[PDB]
């Protein structure tokens, strides 16, 4: 369902990483499969050649945390270049805590002293395929 | 209008009421003081900092900065955030 | 421009914001509405330095990029003779677990 439209109409895009994370751009091909592209260091930009009707989402390249592009999840290049403003979302305090704890404990998760439902929250890593079924 | 969120060690944090209504749990414990038997001050102060952070950068176009969490408080803040659902 | 502050005295901690152009006395008016104490019985501090009623928060070093929402600046409070400036520290976090 979530797939790019094979319109063959070029659309110039600027991937603008206004976030402290290493951004991993993800193109959804014509069969819905997520395709990864070269990453963007924090504060860096890149001019890419895409097409109208194509689907792009952006994540943390290291942790796959969700990121916003133009204050939304999905970015679709339109008629011309279009700016793709990649920013941090306002994470919930819980998810933000899971992010910090995940970055310090190796998936030794059970060895922590927390409730059992918090272990399953730590193991439920952010994942592009999980979010695709959600959308 | 303000409310008082009291930590487990007696520290009293006075924040705006609409900031405290962010957490659905705190709205229930108010319906105006609230005592937290399990949240020490070095965790609740961070929670109040998130209230200001969330209200300021939600529905905002300017670039959003990262909410900092020291490693030594990450585990406790996680349990508090899981309980308060914030 | 908004500055985000923690007004702290003893074991009290007020989270509020104010304009960079707003004055120290106007901050005491904010404290008055919350803790029910008039400004004449109030003393405001930056660290250890006593703040003057007529000076703005920006002149007192409370700038937008130092008094952030996720990291607010601290304003010391003292009540009235006047007590000494007393701010109880927050609790100490535990030692880092071995897996961290
Ligand atoms: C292991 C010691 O840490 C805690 O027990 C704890 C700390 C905290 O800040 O908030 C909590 C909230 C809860 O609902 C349950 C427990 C906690």
């Amino acid at each position: 369902v979530l797939r790019s439209v094979n319109s063959r109409e070029p659309s110039q895009v600027i991937f603008c990483n206004r976030s402290p994370r290493v951004v991993l751009p993800v193109w959804l091909n014509f069969d819905g499969e997520p395709q990864p592209y070269p990453t963007l260091p924090p504060g860096t930009g890149r001019r890419i050649h895409s097409y109208r009707g194509h689907l792009w989402l952006f994540r943390d390249a290291g942790t796959h945390d969700g990121l916003l592009v133009n204050q939304t999840e999905l970015f679709v290049p339109s008629l011309n270049p279009i700016f793709a403003n990649i920013t941090l979302p306002v994470y919930t305090l819980k998810e933000r805590c899971l992010q910090v704890v995940r970055s310090l404990v190796k998936p030794n998760y059970r060895r922590l002293d927390i409730v059992r439902s918090l272990y399953e929250d730590l193991e439920d890593h952010p994942n592009v395929q999980k979010d695709l079924e959600r959308l | 209008m303000y409310v008082k969120l009291i930590s487990s060690d007696g520290h009293e944090f006075i924040v705006k009421r609409e900031h405290a209504l962010t957490s659905g749990t705190i709205k229930a414990m108010l319906s105006n003081e609230v005592n937290f038997r399990e949240i020490p001050s070095h965790v609740l102060s961070k929670v109040c900092m998130y209230f200001t952070y969330k209200v300021r950068y939600t529905n905002s176009s300017t670039e959003i900065p990262e909410f900092p969490i020291a490693p030594e408080i990450a585990l406790e803040l996680l349990m508090a955030a899981n309980f308060l659902d914030c | 421009m908004d500055v985000f502050l923690m007004i702290r005295r003893h074991k009290t901690t007020i989270f509020t914001d104010a304009k960079e152009s707003s004055t120290v006395f106007e901050l005491k008016r904010i404290v008055e509405g919350i803790l029910k104490r008039p400004p004449d019985e109030q003393r405001l501090y930056k660290d250890d330095q006593l703040l003057d009623d007529g000076k703005t928060l920006g002149e007192c070093g409370f700038t937008s990029q130092t008094a952030r929402p996720q990291a607010p600046a601290t304003v010391g409070l003292a009540f009235r003779t006047f007590e000494a400036l007393c701010i109880e520290p927050f609790s100490s976090p535990p030692e880092l677990p071995d897996v961290m």
